[PDB]
């Protein structure tokens, strides 16, 4: 006999498995090289073959398509498969019977024709309902180890088999039975990732293909757009998007107010459009898990106004910190301060400076996730968020609103003590060797942080204005456009008189309130406001 | 004060004899008919 | 768990073979007490 | 003989028709087509919400509307039970039938409906709990394997309800498994008109109603 | 052979009254009417208040007065039992007569 272990009719793009490529080609290289090489060879080497194979990750991935494919792949007896917890019995010692009818065929058949028979494939799917630890399953009953010991003791026992292959898949894997976790058993074992963008566009392309080939898809689709949009999504995710746009395509032949009807003419005229793909990513479907998902859009809600000189200076500023962060050996911790009067925007453009840089870990720590959080609870929240920033080769981190950070109020003083040693230490310690980090820091009262005696640890400070002269009054006003030119001229003639002092933030309170008046009020109003709430240095 | 717990059960199977009682009645059976006849 | 089942089953067949052993061993007695009673 | 008029629910257009769109429309269109194109249809709904808005109302009529064998319901939890391996008797024993007609007429086979009731009673988040001899945790998992399968169906439907929608195990809500989830909130003033038209209509059509109303 | 004389109850004229009207009224009027109105029936009543009031005798002789069926009684905390899923078994046992009639003689 010469039986060969692979179906001659197979090939890899059939499989269909997307981005995992580099995860099957060593599953391959491990798994069957002792078998595909000529009998010869390795008869004079004389090397044994693996038996456990143990696939693992989050859900919605390849694992249970790529086990299915397994399966297919050989040309030999037809896997058996269990589906989870089916062995459990109610008689005593049910359940070991059970176990040993699925091996007993494979070990008559070694025995009977030796070392020339074929092979059995016996798939564990949810294999974490059964081999839990000996010393933690419930105490209520036997049954679980006594289960557990006998998969052990025939999987591996004295009488040795090498024909048969074990193909489990989980969840959590750290529960399963570390005897069972070690070689010459289940050995193998690999995480399924979430695929990157290349195997985004993979999987795109091959749920899309059937319908490209009948000229179903209109021409028009864009395919790496979607890829760059979808971000964390997986493959479950990555169909079930497909079929929603499908879906709604279909839909718009079909009547089912009254009793349903369908168009036998446009039945025939049916295609997909982009804009079905752009609806389904924001009503029906949205992405789980996933890191990121920033919503800047709260935290910037009317982007940058250029004002006056200072906003690029401050920006410019900033994109030079990063640069010099970016490249340097000497110094890999670096920390800046953004501070200056109230209502002034310290924080949209400390958010802005974030993004503009382009660091692969950004995230920001804020007082507005932390309501009634006792003085324990925030450390460990920024105790986290540091740690998960020193993972990262890059990482840059913004804490806003020191003073709301440590509960500070003027009449004692009262704060909390704890918080600022931590965050004290945290500016301090340097990062994991290699990487690097950058923290900024926006506050409104610079000389309190003074006297605590913090202001030290930080490198180097920015100071963000407000707007100073009537001219620049003026530009932002028609940056805004909310006025027309002549009652522009009529601001200006009194306007011009005196300097101004006032924060954009107040800016815009002031001007929407004036515009709920009467035409012929609103600039009357509007110079009141701007009169009384103004008197300030 | 801990919590108060609940189980679970498991049942098992008893076997019978049969032949006893027939080995008895048919070597009871085959004479009183001699008598009759 | 069919043959497990199928197992069950023949367990409740020796438990039905019992009880035609019975039966047939009632019906014996009945004869003997007919047969007894007619020879009078 | 059947239509949206006479199911008597109000206030619920937008809602229905993302049901309708999402879960029946592949599955009237003329088949060829969907032959082309090749896709497999969706089996899976969650409705949850405050208390007293129809979900169960919408389930219920949903049932009656497909031409299809008569639901198999389950009140909470009827399938816990004593001794060692019958949960899982019971749950494998709910999908026998489908499996069976799919194997035996394949894609002709008819549509078998599934209806949960109180899902968040059973389902839970596995280790949540902890210390009840896992008689809890082995029917998720039982639960999990025989929805998606290594073998496979494609002629089923599961709806499932409850009032608190968070602690449903993650793994049981992704895509493929309970995918289209709405939600049945308070009306608003057109709603609230509707169901008041549609509570009497009775009286109305026998004039036990009078004219100052 | 009911009369309200005989029930024994003094001081809550108007909570039996309001109990009266909301609960038994839409059986007593004729089957025939209540057809063309459609309304289903009322099926709950809660009593809750300080020691000592009379809630007790309230429930026990509106339990007499119905010529019905005895009533099925929970004394507190009964049903509760220590196997998994015999709890609730319990619970469903008090309905399963109700349903067999319903299905048996339907209105
Ligand atoms: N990498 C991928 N390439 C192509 N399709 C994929 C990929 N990952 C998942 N899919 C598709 O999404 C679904 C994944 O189902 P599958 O059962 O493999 O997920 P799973 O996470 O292994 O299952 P479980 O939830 O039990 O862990 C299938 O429709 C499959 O075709
Ligand atoms: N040039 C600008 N710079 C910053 N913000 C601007 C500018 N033009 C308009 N805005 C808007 O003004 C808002 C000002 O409010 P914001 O909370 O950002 O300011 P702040 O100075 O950080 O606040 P606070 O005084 O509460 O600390 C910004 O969020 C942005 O929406
Ligand atoms: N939209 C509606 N249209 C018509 N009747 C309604 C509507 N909403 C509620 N009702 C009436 O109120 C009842 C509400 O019962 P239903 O089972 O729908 O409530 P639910 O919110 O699912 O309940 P629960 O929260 O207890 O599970 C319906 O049977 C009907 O009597
Ligand atoms: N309105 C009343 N008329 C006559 N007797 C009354 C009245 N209210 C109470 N009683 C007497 O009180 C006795 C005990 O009352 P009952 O059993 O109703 O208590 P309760 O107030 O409901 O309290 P509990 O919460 O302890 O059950 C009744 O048997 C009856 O003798």
């Amino acid at each position: 006999n010469r039986q060969s272990i692979i179906n001659p009719d197979w090939n890899f793009e059939k499989m269909g498995i997307g981005g995992l490529d580099k995860e099957f080609s060593d599953i391959f290289r491990r798994a069957f090289a002792s078998r595909v090489f000529p009998p010869e060879i390795v008869e004079q080497m004389g090397c044994k073959h693996v038996k456990g194979i143990l696939l693992y990750g989050p859900p919605g991935c390849g694992k249970t398509l790529l086990a299915r494919q397994i399966g297919k792949m050989l040309n030999a007896r037809e896997p058996k498969v269990v589906n989870g917890p089916e062995i459990l019995n109610k008689y005593v010692g049910e359940s070991e019977a059970n176990i040993r009818k699925l091996f007993a065929d494979a070990e008559e058949e070694q025995r009977r024709l030796g070392a020339n028979s074929g092979l059995h494939i016996i798939i564990f799917d949810e294999i974490d309902a059964i081999c839990k630890q000996r010393g933690s399953m419930a105490g209520s009953t036997g049954v679980h180890d006594t289960v557990v010991n006998q998969l052990l003791s025939k999987i591996d026992g004295v009488e040795q088999l090498n024909n048969i292959l074990v193909i489990g898949m989980t969840n959590r894997p750290d529960l399963i039975d570390e005897a069972l976790l070690r070689p010459g058993r289940l050995e193998v074992k690999m995480e399924i990732g979430l695929p990157d963008e290349k195997g985004r566009l993979q999987i795109l392309h091959i749920h899309t293909a059937r319908m490209r080939g009948h000229q179903l898809l209109s021409a028009d689709v864009d395919i790496k757009e979607l890829a760059v949009e979808t971000k964390n999504f997986s493959g479950a995710e990555l169909e079930g998007l497909v079929r929603a746009a499908q879906s709604t395509a279909m839909n718009r032949h079909i009547k089912a107010s009254t009793k349903v009807e369908v168009d036998m003419e446009k039945a025939e005229s049916l295609q997909v459009t982009r804009g079905d793909f752009l609806a389904s990513l924001e009503n029906d479907i949205k992405p789980a898990f996933g890191t990121n998902q920033e919503d800047y859009a709260s935290y910037i809600m009317n982007g940058i106004i250029k004002w006056g000189d200072p906003v690029t200076r401050v920006l410019d500023d900033g994109e030079l910190l990063v640069q010099q962060t970016k490249n340097s050996d000497r110094t890999p911790l670096v920390s800046v301060l953004l501070e200056g009067p109230p209502h002034s925007g310290k924080t949209a453009l400390a958010a802005k400076i974030a993004e503009e840089s382009n660091f692969p870990f950004i995230k920001i720590c804020s007082p507005d996730k932390m309501i009634g959080f006792s003085e324990t609870a925030k450390c460990q929240a920024m105790k986290k968020i540091f740690d998960d920033a020193y993972k990262s080769q890059l990482s840059c981190v913004v804490v806003d609103d020191i003073e709301r950070l440590l509960d500070y109020v003027p009449i004692g003083p009262r704060f909390s003590n704890l918080v600022l040693q931590a965050l004290l230490v945290l500016l301090k310690k340097a990062p994991p060797q290699g990487r690097k980090l950058l923290i900024i820091g926006t506050t409104s009262r610079k000389d309190v942080l003074q006297e605590m005696e913090m202001l030290n640890a930080f490198s180097t400070t920015i100071h963000v204005p407000n707007i100073a002269t009537g001219e620049q009054l003026l530009e932002a006003l028609e940056l805004l456009g909310n006025f027309k030119d002549k009652e522009r001229t009529t601001i200006a003639q009194q306007v011009k008189g005196k300097k101004v002092w006032i924060g954009i933030k107040k800016l815009l309170m002031l001007i929407e309130m004036s515009l709920q008046m009467d035409p012929e009020y609103r600039v009357r109003k509007f110079l009141a406001l701007l009169r009384e709430e103004g008197a300030s240095p | 004060a801990s919590g108060i717990i609940m189980d679970s059960s498991i049942s098992k199977q008893a076997l019978s004899e049969i032949e006893t009682r027939h080995s008895e009645i048919i070597k009871l059976e085959n004479s009183i008919r001699e008598l009759h006849d | 768990m069919a043959e497990d089942a199928d197992m069950r089953n023949e367990l409740e067949e020796m438990q039905r073979r019992a009880d035609q052993l019975a039966d047939e061993s009632l019906e014996s007695t009945r004869r003997m007490l007919q047969l007894v009673e007619e020879s009078k």
